[PDB]
């Protein structure tokens, strides 16, 4: 036997090299979001006066007065000078697009890639969206309308604005299929990477809530919860709260990503997305057991894995007493034959933690699974005090994560992502740990460790700091100073020098600082003495 | 200091190759390429010079007030003051009206006009010189009057 | 002369005088008429 | 309404009885950018009946056809306003 010559023969091996998000509860960067999930953060809060009055809920026009929202100023804030958006055009730009641009630049900053190196190179941009709430706020009167509305709020611009702002020449689309739109975009990105269209694909989805219209219409059909807390897989399941936010992830061919040595969260082994249609179905808004079963089976076959090697699934559990048992039994028919209660199949739902994302649920689940894969652990699940009696747990060898669980240190982990739109669409993907082993990675990672005592390490470096405006640079450096204690213990100063040298891009407000460690950094923080 | 100033004044500096940070030697393992890539994740991202932009026509503000618990209703800002209102007695804030059954119809209270009078002129000593109820107001079920 | 109960008509009503109280206040006057009738209000003058 | 009627007409044109195509995976990519009927509905936010979104949302342009003909393929709908349907043509070529 020979272990050599193993290759990503599937063009269904596409890695995720970074992300960026604005999720309810304050998640803004993978580390903080991870620390928030591990502490059972509940992003559900109260929808303030800004979106709509409270008078709706008390008269049960909008059945619940809760929602997983960003702070309402975090929708408003922007920096239109940075992206060449004249402030005359800023008010007419959709806040969803503002979120996309800001979080996309943040995602690039995360992915150790300077956007300057990516201008003029084909890189597809698939984003998801279903609502135009800001546009309907604009169109409350048809006597004013200024000619810069549509160009700031149309469907095209959600993706095309990013494309124009970053010279990404790949195919640029935006997707509906409301509840699974962004996950559909993930699939389309995988498509556009596998078929040789492009060497990189940026994929995400957004969802903004700025008008009570859609919320009232959903509450009328009693899809939304009545108490106000999203509660997955329990008896208290009464409906799913609607939330805000958005995000993106950067996908790059696995061979290319390992070739340049970037931080690989996970590897998509592929998947499929189909639709209920009329199979075992009564009408539109009634998820089909058989359809989701077939979707799971097709994705499993294409990914070239066995159902006996699925360690987790990001269930689409909303908190409806109707759909949750249906989809759980659908999962059961596939997996209950290949697990035992001592080592069952674990499920979960980010919808519990952050509320249900109405249109960006796909990217929420994708980011959560990517984080859980990178950190080799499973996040807890909240609001889980009593299982819904319609769910047969021990009869199906199915378990729900209740506490943080560490991965076994000897088995490759495969996890599946489920998210069904209300219009019947089901989109599922199989994600997995990056196939680069980390048990033997200790020897090579210890090569820079235990090597800080040499005299060449006492050399003081010239760490740059770059930003567009002066105030941004000052904010950055003040933030760096304020964390003197945290960084001194987890990051060797040499790694910080490498990071500030390579990861950041060169912007106009350039600054240089000389230091050799953290104490030297705080000491020579500035050299403004007489020059 | 010289390199600092040339970087500041517009000259691009390859700081990486300058200090031999990146692998300039033949041997540099996978850890040497990605150790900082994995350890610097906690660093703050690009701080933005945040400015607040927003534009909602006041009509949208006048629409987002939704229904009104009291019987005065919400204000249509126009000319002489104008107090509009929609009623669906099945709802919670007007459910008590269903107790006013007359000849089998949920008739609007006579004193509802008095309450509206007091509300519109809240917090002042008031005199109603006269008040005349001419036509009856019938409130059906599930129809917004 | 009669005692009028005081209870809010709805959990969202927190003003002093509900319409219900004001309308009920006319019941004492109405009691004073006797014999079968179909009485509907028509006017009221000089409320303070 | 136009999509369903013209889709049945297209099947009648294509010498294919839709009965033979029920329950067989056949992707459905359609294009759309406007929701003018929905905005006509939402001229007032005191009435809105709970059957509006399910009759006018983005999802349903393609998913309604899919549910009405048992086409189990991937079902999406595309913006990119002036070339949306042609983009859908490309996506259909992809899915085939």
């Amino acid at each position: 036997m020979t272990f050599n010559n193993i290759k990503d023969e599937n063009n269904d091996d596409i890695a995720i090299i970074g992300m960026g998000f604005r999720f309810p509860g304050g998640g803004n960067n993978p580390d903080q979001f991870w620390n928030q999930l591990s502490n059972k953060m509940d992003g559900i809060s109260k929808i303030s006066q800004e979106k709509w009055s409270r008078s709706f809920y008390e008269q049960k026009y909008i059945n619940n007065e809760y929602g997983g929202v960003l702070k309402d100023e975090e929708w408003k804030n922007f920096d239109p000078l940075f992206f060449g958006i004249s402030p005359k055009e800023a008010p007419t730009i959709d806040p969803q697009q503002r979120l996309l641009m800001t979080t996309l630049w943040e995602a690039f900053e995360d992915a150790n890639i300077k956007p300057s190196t990516l201008r003029g190179s084909d890189t597809a941009v698939f984003i998801g969206m279903m609502n135009l709430d800001y546009q309907r706020c604009q169109f409350r009167d048809i006597s004013y309308i200024n000619p810069y509305t549509v160009t700031g709020s149309a469907g095209s611009f959600v993706s095309n604005r990013l494309s124009f702002s970053f010279d990404l020449r790949g195919p640029s689309m935006t997707l509906d299929t409301a509840c699974s739109s962004s996950l559909n975009a993930v699939y389309l990105g995988c498509q556009a990477i596998a078929t040789g269209d492009s060497k990189m694909a940026i994929v995400g989805g957004v969802n903004g809530i700025f008008d009570p219209s859609i919320s009232m219409t959903f509450s009328g059909l009693n899809m939304l919860g009545h108490k106000g807390q999203c509660r997955s897989f329990d008896a208290g399941a009464d409906g799913y709260i609607r939330s805000e936010g958005g995000g993106v992830c950067i996908l790059k061919k696995y061979s290319d990503a390992i070739k340049d040595g970037d931080r690989i969260y996970c590897v998509i082994k592929g998947g499929s997305s189909n639709v209920d249609g009329y199979n075992a179905k009564t009408n539109i808004t009634q998820p089909s057991m058989k359809a989701q079963g077939e979707n799971i089976e097709i994705a499993l076959k294409k990914s070239g894995v066995n159902p006996s090697d699925i360690y987790y699934i990001e269930a689409h559990g909303t908190g409806t007493p109707v759909g949750d048992p249906i989809e759980i039994e659908a999962i059961s028919r596939i997996f209950k034959d290949n697990h035992t209660p001592d080592a069952p199949l674990y499920i979960g739902s980010v919808k519990s933690n952050i509320g249900h994302l109405e249109s960006a649920a796909g990217i929420a689940s994708l980011i959560k699974v990517a984080l859980s894969l990178k950190n080799r652990s499973l996040v807890p699940n909240i609001h889980f005090e009593k299982p819904n009696p319609l769910i047969k747990f021990e009869d199906w060898n199915i378990r729900v994560v209740t506490d943080e669980i560490q991965f076994p240190t000897n088995k490759l982990i495969n996890m599946g992502i489920n998210c069904f739109g209300l219009s019947g669409s089901n989109c599922h993907m199989i994600l997995s740990e990056a196939p680069i082993n980390y048990d033997e990675l200790l020897k090579t990672t210890n090569n820079n460790s235990t090597s800080s005592s040499s005299n060449d390490d006492k050399k003081e470096y010239l760490i740059p700091f770059s930003a567009n405006c002066n105030i941004s640079l000052d904010k950055y450096i003040e933030k760096l100073i304020s964390n003197q204690s945290i960084y001194k213990d987890t990051i060797l100063f040499k790694d910080f020098v490498k990071h500030q040298t390579i990861s950041k891009s060169n912007l106009i407000k350039r600054k240089v600082i000389t230091a050799s460690d953290w104490d030297d950094f705080l000491n020579k923080r500035n050299e403004t003495t007489s020059t | 200091l010289a390199i600092s100033t040339l970087y500041c004044n517009g000259v691009e500096i390859d700081f990486a190759s300058g200090q031999q940070l990146l692998p300039t030697s033949s041997s540099s393992g996978g850890g040497d390429i990605s150790s900082f890539k994995e350890s610097t994740n906690k660093l703050p991202r690009y701080q933005w010079d945040f400015e607040e932009y927003w534009d909602e026509p006041n009509q949208s503000k006048m629409v987002k007030r939704g229904p009104s618990n009291n019987l005065l209703g919400h204000d249509q800002f126009a000319g002489n003051t104008l107090m509009e209102l929609f009623i669906d007695i099945n709802k919670s804030a007007h459910q008590y009206l269903k107790g006013h059954k007359i000849k089998g119809k949920y008739l609007f209270p006579g004193s509802g006009y008095i309450d509206n009078i007091l509300r519109q002129f809240n917090g002042q000593d008031i005199t109603i010189f006269n008040l005349e109820f001419s036509n009856p107001f019938f409130l059906k079920d599930g129809v917004q009057h | 002369f009669f005692k009028l109960s005081m209870s809010p008509c709805s959990e969202f009503d927190k003003d002093f005088l509900n319409p219900s109280i004001i309308d009920c206040a006319f019941h004492g006057l109405l009691v004073l008429s006797e014999g079968p009738q179909e009485i509907v209000f028509d006017r009221l003058q000089d409320m303070k």
